[PDB]
């Protein structure tokens, strides 16, 4: 049930069946580390975490993140059989093409070599990227994690005139939900529940079920679920004290919240 | 890979990469290639490459020209799109004496916007329609073509790209300096378009920025806080601008019956906020010939 205000371009159930639709088409496998029996899932977590630092140092966007990660889970479960050695090459190559996206000014090759300090090569990556990219078959616009996040909070701040487009929500709640996204996304069990409601999830942990079905659509059973599974993420976020919006001096002021960041979560994932 | 296909004669080379009509052997059938040279990247497949393909992947509609395969060999990709005989503006111009059928301008406009409303529900910005990227086949279908310069909108649009559309086509808030835009952008274009197919000459075809602004103004009227909240504080907004009155539409566009007239001047709002939406020129008097309403649950 859509939770989008009276739309002026198109008819709001329109959108967002369309949006809805797009989340089939779309798929995750929670179980695809199995088709490639050598490797475990603690490995996948530590490559996402590592991406993470490397956006925040560039300054790229999470929704870039998100299509790094997304690119990823997707494309593995398209292969076979994957050596640990190659992980490196497929995330770095997978975000490349995600930054290329997403980014005005992107990260330039080499600066996407570089980082791999020698263990890929500008033209390793190259030719990745063509793999990957024939390989989830051209489908490189899905709704990440974090876009539903930005249309939650947009939602919740309604004012009199529905307005939909202009982003008008504070930044220092939606670093602090992110936050907790941010980890969820390190273990493979969250491919398991849809983006839409592990968003949803999320926000209820920082506000309630009203809040969420209001946003989200989704009724409080719909999460139930991912909200069981991602109480343990919660308590962590919780019991450290939730983070403070930093400001990177090359970012603009009403772009902060939505540029990657970084905290060991090493020792955060362990907890659950 | 490419061994089907016998290159008949390219039909373009610009902002797109390369663009040849090839020949099906077997079948008869007769595409659009676009060559892109890969080696010739320094940066891998280009941005706007990997952009168009995605998109027009999940934009399949009668008024999208349609993407239909994408091959990859010995250091070349290529594009395979639905292929059209003329564009808009070669068409415009072969019918600058004879005029265009008010008929036609109507029934194409129409295809245009349901094009257009397609892409905004579908969440995605033209930001180059003109002429050039109008392409007409020879059963009377026109569709939009290059999707190079188009990009996604999340519902909660952030900051886009600043410089786009080329400017006979583009926009006053893009010009006087807007921070966010939408999905208005493309009516302007649209406006701009049908006033063309109207008068066989370019609305507003201005030689800069300021130009083109001036040009603008001199026709629509120097705007004030009045027609468009925000105008004054807008960032290339100068209260130095000279003052116009708007015009008679009746002189601007003498062909156009008050249906048309209307229609375009809401098209060519100041205000992105209140310029009338794709779908709802769709509904508008102008097409009460081509319009034929549905029910409404609430
Ligand atoms: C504006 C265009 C050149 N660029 C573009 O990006 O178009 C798309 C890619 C190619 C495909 C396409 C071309 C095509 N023939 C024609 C015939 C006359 C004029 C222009 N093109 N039919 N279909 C559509």
């Amino acid at each position: 049930g859509s939770p989008l205000p009276v739309l002026s371009w198109a008819n709001r159930e329109e959108v967002w069946k369309i949006m809805l639709n797009k989340e089939k088409t779309y798929l995750r496998d929670q179980h695809f580390l199995e088709q490639h029996p050598l490797l475990q899932p603690k490995m996948r977590a530590i490559l996402l975490d590592w991406l993470m630092e490397v956006c925040e140092v560039y300054k790229l966007h999470r929704e870039t993140f998100y299509l790094a990660q997304d690119f990823f889970d997707r494309y593995m479960a398209t292969q076979e059989n994957v050596v640990k050695t190659l992980l490196q090459l497929i995330g770095i190559s997978s975000l490349f093409i995600a930054a290329k996206l997403e980014e005005i000014y992107p990260p330039k090759l080499h600066q996407f070599a570089y980082v791999t300090d020698g263990a890929c090569s500008g033209d390793e990556i190259l030719t990745m990227e063509l793999m990957i990219m024939k390989a989830l078959k051209w489908r490189l616009s899905p709704l990440t994690i974090v876009s539903w996040l930005n249309v939650y909070m947009q939602v919740a701040y309604l004012n009199d005139l529905h307005e939909v487009l202009l982003p008008q929500y504070p930044q220092q709640i939606f670093i602090q939900i992110a936050e907790l996204l941010d980890l969820c996304v390190l273990d493979v069990d969250c491919l398991e529940f849809p983006y839409g409601i592990l968003a949803a999830s999320a926000l209820y942990h920082f506000s309630s079920s009203e809040l969420m079905q209001k946003v989200s659509g989704y009724q409080w059973c719909d999460i139930e679920n991912c909200v069981k599974w991602m109480v343990p993420f919660a308590m962590v976020i919780r019991e450290t004290g939730s983070s403070k919006l930093k400001h990177f001096r090359g970012v603009a002021d009403e772009d902060a919240h939505n540029i990657q960041t970084h905290r060991d979560s090493l020792d955060l994932l362990d907890k659950a | 890979p490419m061994e089907n296909f016998q290159k008949v004669e390219k039909i373009g080379e610009g902002t797109y990469g390369v663009v040849y009509k090839a020949r099906n052997k077997l079948t008869g059938e007769v595409v659009a290639l676009k060559k892109i040279r890969l080696d010739t990247e320094t940066e891998g497949v280009p941005s706007t490459a990997i952009r168009e393909i995605s998109l027009l992947k999940e934009l399949n509609h009668p008024n999208i020209v349609k993407l239909l395969d994408v091959i990859h060999t010995e250091n070349k990709l290529y594009l395979v799109f639905e292929f059209l005989h003329q564009d808009l503006k070669k068409f415009m111009d072969a019918s600058a004496l004879t005029g265009i059928p008010l008929p036609l301008i109507k029934s194409y406009l129409f295809q245009l916007l349901q094009g257009l409303a397609f892409c905004h529900s579908h969440r995605v910005l033209h930001r180059d329609l003109k002429p050039q990227n109008l392409l007409i086949n020879t059963e009377g279908a026109i569709k939009l073509a290059d999707f190079g310069l188009a990009r996604a909108f999340g519902v909660p649009v952030r900051t886009y790209t600043h410089e786009v559309v080329t400017l006979w086509y583009r926009a006053p808030e893009i010009l006087l300096g807007c921070k966010y835009y939408s999905t208005a952008v493309d009516i302007w274009s649209l406006g701009c378009i049908f006033a063309e197919m109207v008068t066989r000459r370019a609305l507003f075809p201005g030689d800069s920025e300021i130009d083109q602004l001036f040009r603008i103004f001199r026709t629509l009227g120097t705007p004030d806080e009045v027609v468009w909240p925000g105008v004054t504080s807008m960032p290339d907004y100068k209260p130095s601008f000279p003052k116009w009155a708007r015009q008679d539409f009746s002189k601007v566009v003498p062909p156009l019956d008050e249906d048309g007239r209307s229609l375009l001047s809401q098209m060519l709002h100041y205000d992105p906020n209140k310029r009338i939406s794709a779908k709802a020129a769709l509904a508008h008097p102008f097409f009460q010939d081509v319009t034929k309403p549905v029910p409404h649950l609430r």
